[PDB]
Formats: structure tokens, C-alpha cells, sequence
């Protein structure tokens, strides 16, 4: 099935699978660490059910057993929570868009240790926006990653194959040379790595803001990490 | 919860 | 000065550069620890002097290495283990006279499913067919990438060692489709291998936190990872 | 520190 697909129906159906963007229910007259980290939780929550729902629509998902889906998001949640995050943030220099009414840059993150997850942030948005990162590769990529975060932790494979395929396209069809089609996937794969450092840290400090006083699924995922 | 939504 | 090298004298400053293998000294939870622990602290030393040779590197800055360094360091480490392990499937060679299976990671806490990552990811390096010059390749990759988001320079010696790779396997015969596609997932097990690092970095900080001492290099290393 | 001295 996914297999049969071309590259430009490989692009349609992922553009078309993308979620909505969600607003906070932030109250800009309401001055906390409790509060702030609250509207953060609160979001990512409403967040994990339209994930769930895209990660379903991904050409090859579905073929996988009820267990291995479980698996494969449960490693890759907050990763794609966060290549979201960079993606949204790329046109707001210095700024993280958590929602289109919430714009925070790094000061309003000492509101909770979470400045050093920020800056990781800002530099990925920072990355994406030098490489003029487009919204198709970026749908390739954020299939990657539920694909290949936790498949080592076969059909996965040649679905990832497929998808690498799909991005060399798009890069053929932007009129870059073969040397130059290969180093963009380089640099953008290499740009996962970064993204996976990012989502252990902020594993570590999840876990540390709810054991030392959240919500059912976003704990539930929290959770599955140990 | 997951397994449930999935 | 690394960038008017070509593919076939990147390989051989690579080849050359590489570190020799150690020997352990010749199991309770404290005395494995022990022979792991001294074991890595001389691996170090040598990983240091691999370093400087690896083209590019000796071009940036003293603190610029050390940041390098400072992130990459069991990164580096775990491949090397990774690679010299491909031959012994079931098997974790840390030193020829210390060939350690599955059933003795249980001898330390924790360390059992650190164990099962790195037997995961030989095995993978293993049913890809793995060459040595790919994997000095990657080798080189997880030290320039690992903390440079944390420049122009070290992106254009990364773009250097991409088409080394690539170069790597058009001279072994394969396709253009399966040119990039081989480069994607080499690229995409460096995430694995960052997600392994990172496991491993808070197994030796709680490691620290009991009493396996812990002094010198290694130790410098691990506090680096605040 | 050691790690200074060592890259020199």
C-alpha cells in the first residue's frame, strides 16, 4: 500500500495528514511557574490526541501491530511535539511560538530549569531557518522520526526508504545538483540527532516537574520512558 | 490510555 | 586545509587517525565497574589524540574542541564498542580479553538495557554490511555534529565527509537510489546512538552518586554533561 | 584541565 505510492503522493498525503494548530488558554492579564508550566502541559495534551490521529494517517503506519504503534509513538512523542515547536518558531527569530497567542522568548522561560531546554530550541529553529527548511521536507522528516525513533529499541525500513526517496525528490525538483541533493539530506538528517538529545532532556525534566509538584495521556507518555 | 485512542 | 583533500585522502587520514585497541586488566557489580570504568578512562586518553588528527578539527579553536569533545565523547565510545562487537553477535568485545555477553550486564543495575541497545545497534551495523571506511566515516560525523548547535567551518567538513561517503559506495558498485538511501540510514542510527549516549551519561552520574569511584578524565568528561 | 592539557 505505502509502497505503491510516488513521491509527489508520498507529499500530498502528508501535507494532507498535518494537524491543526492549537491555542493555549493564555490569559495575557493573569501574571507562576505553576501557571506557565500548566498552559504548557494543558497544550502538549490536546497536542497528543491530534498526533495520535496524524500518526495514523502516515502512509505505512497502520500496517504495524496495535502494540508496535504504541511503541513507536511512545518513543517518539515528545520529538515530534518539538520539531512542531521549531517549525512553527522559524519565522519569529528568538522566539518559541508554543501557540499563536503564546510567544515567549528565553527570559519567560527562567519562569520555570527550562532555559537550557529553550536555547536548545531556538538554536534548531535557528538551523531550520539558515537552511530554509521547507514545509515538505519538514513533513518527511517528522515522519522519520515516529518511523526510526524506536524501531531498534523491516517494513519500517523500507517505508523509511521510501520517504528518503520523497525527499531526494524534492530536492531534484528545487534544482539542486547531485552533490548538493545528498549533503541537504546529510544536514538534515543530521538535524534528528539534535532533535533527539532535545527530547531526552526534556524527558528528564518532565519527570522531575511532576515528581516534585499532570494531566492522563501526556503522564501516561511521560511514563512509558521510566 | 494510548492503546485505548489508537 | 581538510577541504582541498579528496574522497580517497579523507578515507586514509581517517584510516590512519584510528585508535589501537585496549586491552582490560587481566564479577561483582563494583569489579566490572572497575575494569569498565579504568578501561574508558585510557580509551579516552587515545580518543583525544584521534581527534586532533581527524581533518578540520585541528583548524577550530581550543574551546571549540573542547565543546566538541566535551559532548561527543561517549558518543564515540559506544560506536567504537559498537564496531569492534559486529563479529561477536550476542556479544559485547570491550577489550579482546573481555568479550561480555547479555546475561553478565545483569551483574551491574541498570546496565542491562544499556546492554541491549548496543547488542541492537551492532546487529544493525551487522545486516547492513557495515565497512570499515564507512564507519571511520561516522566515527568523524558524531565528533564535528554532536555539539555544534551548542560553525560554517565545521558544517562545510561535515558536507566534506558526506561525499566521502557517498563516494565510499559508488566505488562498492551500488545505485544512485541506493547511494541515499544507504547514507539515510547511517545517518539515522547516529540518533539511536545519541539516545544510547544519553542512558549512559545518567547511569554513570547515579553510578558517581553511590560509591565504582570515579577521578580523572572520565570523570572531567562526565561533569562536562552538567 | 586534563582535557586542556591533552589537546595541548
Amino acid at each position: 500500500l505505502a509502497l505503491s505510492l510516488t513521491a509527489d503522493q508520498m507529499v500530498s498525503a502528508l501535507l494532507d495528514a498535518e494537524p491543526p494548530i492549537l491555542y493555549s488558554e493564555y490569559d495575557p492579564t493573569r501574571p507562576s511557574e505553576a501557571s506557565m508550566m500548566g498552559l504548557l502541559t494543558n497544550l502538549a495534551d490536546r497536542e497528543l490526541v491530534h498526533m495520535i490521529n496524524w500518526a495514523k494517517r502516515v502512509p505505512g503506519f497502520v500496517d504495524l501491530t496495535l502494540h508496535d504503534q504504541v511503541h513507536l509513538l511512545e518513543c517518539a512523542w515528545l520529538e515530534i511535539l518539538m520539531i512542531g515547536l521549531v517549525w512553527r518558531s522559524m519565522e519569529h527569530p528568538g522566539k518559541l511560538l508554543f501557540a499563536p497567542n503564546l510567544l515567549l522568548d528565553r527570559n519567560q522561560g527562567k519562569c520555570v530549569g527550562m532555559v537550557e531546554i529553550f536555547d536548545m530550541l531556538l538554536a534548531t529553529s535557528s538551523r531550520f531557518r539558515m537552511m530554509n527548511l521547507q514545509g515538505e521536507e519538514f513533513v518527511c522528516l517528522k515522519s522519520i522520526i515516529l518511523l526510526n525513533s524506536g524501531v531498534y529499541t523491516d517494513h519500517i525500513h523500507r517505508v523509511l526508504d521510501k520517504i528518503t526517496d520523497t525527499l531526494i525528490h524534492l530536492m531534484a525538483k528545487a534544482g539542486l545538483t547531485l552533490q548538493q541533493q545528498h549533503q541537504r539530506l546529510a544536514q538534515l538528517l543530521l538535524i534528528l540527532s539534535h532533535i533527539r538529545h532535545m527530547s531526552n532532556k526534556g524527558m528528564e525534566h518532565l519527570y522531575s516537574m511532576k515528581c516534585k509538584n499532570l494531566y492522563g495521556l501526556l503522564l501516561e507518555m511521560l511514563d512509558a520512558h521510566r | 490510555i494510548l492503546h485505548r485512542l489508537l
